């Protein structure tokens, strides 16, 4: 029963790969720069795995270097910040807006935690490394053919409680965007990611730890 | 455990999809007819009536065709 705990985590863990190899593919920009749609939903999950849940996308725009730093070294996936409105944790700090060369999202915010804890609906800068989902849903956000704007606290406090209210529609989770189906990933050995970890699955789901 | 391929579109062929998913083949998780560029109606959202001729997104517009 110990060269068999060995076995399962070995496929663990070619499904961890294989799925961050998924990841990096539907956050490259010439996969998903065109789907970053103000309204759109996207679930944001940060690179130590803080789960931010759902948040709406109000604004996209290419990260620039620093005076500094010309060339950072950054991914393609952390080439663009995405503006998403989040729900933080009453205690987070100020939303700083301006990412710094070496962050995938501010300091000192965190998702709510606290069961009693109502939170508060901000703006966040994050980096494309950071989507982990994008939905084929889209909230109505504030343009100027109305009026309004984010700036508001209650515009985003209404905003967010229709992000609630969606979610509680949906009984069975919010829709995710399908890669080859809504995304139009048809890259050949990106449909071969999808089979592997399907028959990996297969294999883990087989073995009697899996429980 | 929980799949990374849980919300695409080929877990409907999964052969424990209807014994993981509540609605089935009705959910609206996996719905076909979610138009990606419409936005979903915020008066239906928020509790308040539509105007006449409304031409957001609505829920009825998305629940399953099979
Ligand atoms: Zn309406």
């Amino acid at each position: 029963d110990e060269a068999l705990i060995k076995d399962y985590h070995s496929i663990r863990e070619q499904i961890d790969q294989y799925t961050k190899d998924m990841v990096l593919v539907m956050q490259h920009p010439t996969n998903c720069v065109k789907y970053i749609n103000p309204g759109r939903l996207m679930h944001v999950v940060t690179s130590d795995g803080t789960d931010f849940g759902w948040g709406v996308i109000i604004n996209f725009y290419e990260r620039r270097p620093e005076r500094n730093n010309p060339n950072p070294g950054w991914s393609p996936q952390e080439s663009y910040v995405v503006e998403v409105l989040l729900r933080l944790s009453s205690d987070s700090g100020s939303v700083d807006s301006k990412l710094k060369d070496n962050q995938c999202i501010p300091a000192g915010i965190a998702p709510v935690t606290q069961k009693n804890d109502p939170g508060r609906w901000e703006v966040v800068p994050c980096l494309l490394s950071c989507m982990h989902g994008l939905s084929q849903i889209k909230l109505h956000v504030p343009d100027k053919k109305s009026g309004g704007s984010m700036d508001d606290p209650e515009t985003r406090r209404r905003v967010g409680k229709s992000l609630l209210e969606v979610q509680r529609r949906f009984e069975d989770g919010i829709p995710h965007m399908d890669p080859i189906e809504n995304m139009h990933i048809r890259d050949v050995e990106f449909k071969k990611l999808l089979r592997k970890i399907e028959v990996l699955e297969s294999r883990l789901v087989a073995n009697p730890l899996h429980n | 455990y929980s799949s990374p391929l849980r919300f695409f579109r080929n877990f409907r062929f999964h052969p424990e999809f209807t014994r993981l998913v509540a609605g089935g083949w009705r959910s609206l998780t996996y719905s076909s007819r979610i138009d990606p560029d419409k936005e979903m109606c915020p008066y239906e959202l928020e509790g308040t009536q539509c105007p006449s001729g409304c031409s957001f997104q609505h829920f009825v517009d998305i629940t399953p065709a099979a």
